[PDB]
Parts: structure tokens; C-alpha cells; sequence
């Protein structure tokens, strides 16, 4: 999948 | 703007009603007024900034990205005319307007009178992901300049936040996650992406036994994703 | 309007892309755009158009009804100033504002050139559901009119769609669907609307025989909603 | 819960 920044 | 003629603390007050109704583009148009009375914020003020203008312009970044996707298979193909072509361009165009707001809202006047580590750092790493989102839809001769002002506001961060903060704060956590994005995601460079996120996630670690439970389990919570990452991209 | 200078088709193809993008503000304007060409609108045109308008009120409504809570909560409890009824004030307009584009479509001119049954039923059942959404939030000496203005519409699908399509055919269905919510709901007739769901039902029941396996599957998916509902209000 | 209309 994609990475992910701060939620 | 629109929103001169209402009371400071009725912005904010309909700011929170916003966020609740899910009604974040009138969201982040009160926040925009309550920054526009020229007060510095508290930190519950940068937070509903901050989650306002993140959920419009993830509205318009899931939107760009699924008409790229289609733009970038129409050029794979029978030819559809310009109409992709115009509608990303539309939403991209909406977007750069979102974040040159944001970023105009930063220069005019937040930053420069941020003198506390914790609003400044939440600052800076603001200028960091609107010149990231910036950097996402970039194309042209200008794209290395953005990447660049992405890169120095992130890296001015890290160095107050490296200085004046724990390992363990959650500003100084959710920004090392974003500058470590950054790396993988726009600037080419994931082992610099992948050290920074090990470096935050050990050093983070070894701070939590400081921690009361509260504390523990929001520096936690982004520790989590720091891993995630990390498994992602090892 | 603003679309005025774009291609029906471009704007067909638009409103598509738009929903892809889950941009539904973005595809009412071009499906209003389209409509405003002044040509009737194809069956898949239709439902772009009820799509657009649909997600665009849902999300109003919803909003509507987080604030009204909260309003109604304020007023049970310590006094916080006018700022909640201004904000839902502010969505209320907005969405009244909404359905009376969509209201004002239908009247210039999509029904009076409907001529097909299905055509007909179906714009007849968007007037009923709008007048409808007007309902869930009017308060003042025009409510009545409001709800006789729904009903009217509802009625009128009903006798052209009991007329001239099999009990199986899901514009029927739905707008059997959305008229016993109406009586439930708006018209306080539980009773009816009771009494129109299960016969609704029961009819598409002894239809299904005569029906593809796609055609199958499409009308017992309304079946089902009119079963949940009858599971909730019997 | 709260009844639906047609999706
Ligand atoms: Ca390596
Ligand atoms: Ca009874
Ligand atoms: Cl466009
Ligand atoms: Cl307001
Ligand atoms: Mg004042
Ligand atoms: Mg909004
Ligand atoms: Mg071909
Ligand atoms: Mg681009
Ligand atoms: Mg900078
Ligand atoms: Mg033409
Ligand atoms: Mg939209
Ligand atoms: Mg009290
Ligand atoms: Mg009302
Ligand atoms: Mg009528
Ligand atoms: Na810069
Ligand atoms: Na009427």
C-alpha cells in the first residue's frame, strides 16, 4: 500500500 | 474576508460545530477568520487550523490523484478528448489555491510571531506538508524550488523541535513521520526516509518510561505509524 | 450558468469523472450545466443527475441534523450565545438553497417534456424527495404546503408508475420506498406508510418470477430496504 | 435505528 503521514 | 465581521471566539465556537457536522471546508473557512483577527493561536486553535484545511485538501488530493490515475491510462488507449485533462487541472488548480491559503495564513503573520517551541514547530511543520502537497501535483520549473521550501521548513523544525522538545512529543513525532514522507515520497530518498523513522521511533522509546499514561499512549499512537512505515517500506 | 460555455457531453463525461473523484459538489454543477442545455436527459443521465444531488443534500442533511441535536441539547443546560443557531441557520439555508435548484430544474422543464413513464416517475419522485427534504427542516407557516407539495408529487408518480410499470421495476420500487418513508417520517402516518411498504413488497414478490437474473438482483435489493424498514417499525 | 430511503 501507500506509507501514511500524520493523521 | 467573509468572516471579519464575526467575533473571534463565535469563529472558533463554529469551528467545533463544524468539525462535528463533518463540515470542513466551513471548517477551515472559520479558522481562517479566527487567524485573520491577528491574535496568536493556543493549541487547541492550531489543532482545529490544523484538521480543518488537512481534510479539505485531502478531499482534493484523493480527488487529484484518482483523475491522474485516469489521465496517466488515457495516455496508455483510445483518445478521450481534453476533458480529464481539464478536470485534474481544475482540482489541481482548487488545491494549489487551498495550500497557497494555508501557507499565505503561515507568512501572514503565524509564523514570525510563533516564539514558543511547540507553536512554532507545529508551524513550520505546517509550511513543511502544504509545500509537500504542493510538491505532490508539481510538474513544472518551479517543482525543485517547492520541494526545496517543503525541505528547509520541515528541516527548521526538526532543529527546534530537536533542541526544545522529548523524543516523545507528539509535535516533534508527527513532524519526524511527515519529514520521513517526505524523504520517500518526494524527494527520491527512502533510506533517508527509512533512517529518520527508525532514528524517531528508537529515541522515542527510550523516552516513554517519563511518560504518564495519557502521554504514553498519544506518543504511542504515532510511534504505531512510524512502524507501520517502516514495515512498508523494509 | 458557468457551465454555459461547455459540451453536454463534456459535461457528461465530467459529472462521471466527478463521481469517481467522489467530488459530488463538483457533478451537480455539471449535471445542472448539462440539464440547462434544454435537451431531456437519457436514463443513465438521469441517475447522474439524482447521484449528484443526492450525495450533495446527504451531506447537508446529515450536518442539518448534528447541529439541530446540538441546538435542541443547547436549549434543555447553559446558555452559549447564538452561535449554534446561526450555524445551523447557515446549513438549513444552504440546503434549502440546494433543493431549490434541484426543484427548479424539474420545473424548467424536465417534467413537463417527461412523456415515458420512466422518464416521468422518475422526476416526479425527485420532486416528492426534495419537497420532502424541504419538510425535514421547515418550522413556519409554509410547512404544510411543503409536505401537500410532496405528497402531491409522490402521488402523482405513484398513479403513472401503478399504471404503467411492473411491480418489479425499481423506479417503482424506490419511489414506493422514499413516499412510505414520507409517511412515516414527514406526514405522520406510520400506518401508511406500513401498509404501503408490505403491499409494495409483496407485489414485487409475485413479479420476480418474470425477471432475468440481473433484473433479479437489482429489484430484490430495494426489496430489502422495504423489509428493513418494515423490521424497524413493526 | 433510523429508517432509509432509497440509496
Ligand atoms: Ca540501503
Ligand atoms: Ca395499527
Ligand atoms: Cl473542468
Ligand atoms: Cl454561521
Ligand atoms: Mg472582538
Ligand atoms: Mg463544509
Ligand atoms: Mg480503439
Ligand atoms: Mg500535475
Ligand atoms: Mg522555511
Ligand atoms: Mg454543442
Ligand atoms: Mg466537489
Ligand atoms: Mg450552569
Ligand atoms: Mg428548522
Ligand atoms: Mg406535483
Ligand atoms: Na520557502
Ligand atoms: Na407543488
Amino acid at each position: 500500500v501507500r506509507c501514511s503521514s500524520m493523521s | 474576508g467573509a468572516m471579519g465581521s464575526m467575533e473571534r471566539a463565535s469563529l472558533i465556537q463554529k469551528a467545533k460545530l463544524a468539525e462535528q457536522a463533518e463540515r470542513y471546508e466551513d471548517m477551515a473557512a472559520f479558522m481562517k477568520g479566527a487567524v485573520e483577527k491577528g491574535e496568536e493561536l493556543s493549541c487547541e486553535e492550531r489543532n482545529l487550523l490544523s484538521v480543518a484545511y488537512k481534510n479539505v485538501v485531502g478531499g482534493q488530493r484523493a480527488a487529484w490523484r484518482v483523475l491522474s490515475s485516469i489521465e496517466q491510462k488515457s495516455n496508455e488507449s483510445e483518445e478521450k478528448g481534453p476533458e480529464v485533462r481539464e478536470y485534474r487541472e481544475k482540482v489541481e488548480t482548487e488545491l494549489q489555491g487551498v495550500c497557497d491559503t494555508v501557507l499565505g495564513l503561515l507568512d501572514s503573520h503565524l509564523i514570525k510571531e510563533a516564539g514558543d517551541a511547540e507553536s512554532r514547530v507545529f508551524y513550520l511543520k505546517m509550511k513543511g506538508d502544504y509545500y509537500r502537497y504542493l510538491a505532490e501535483v508539481a510538474t513544472g520549473d518551479d517543482k525543485k524550488r517547492i520541494i526545496d521550501s517543503a525541505r528547509s521548513a520541515y528541516q527548521e523544525a526538526m532543529d527546534i523541535s530537536k533542541k526544545e522538545m522529548p523524543p516523545t512529543n507528539p509535535i516533534r513525532l508527527g513532524l519526524a513521520l511527515n519529514f520521513s514522507v517526505f524523504h520517500y515520497e518526494i524527494a527520491n530518498s527512502p533510506e533517508e526516509a527509512i533512517s529518520l523513522a527508525k532514528t524517531t521511533f528508537d529515541e522515542a522509546m527510550a523516552d516513554l518510561h517519563t511518560l504518564s499514561e495519557d502521554s504514553y499512549k498519544d506518543s504511542t499512537l504515532i510511534m504505531q505509524l512510524l512502524r507501520d512505515n517502516l514495515t512498508l517500506w523494509t
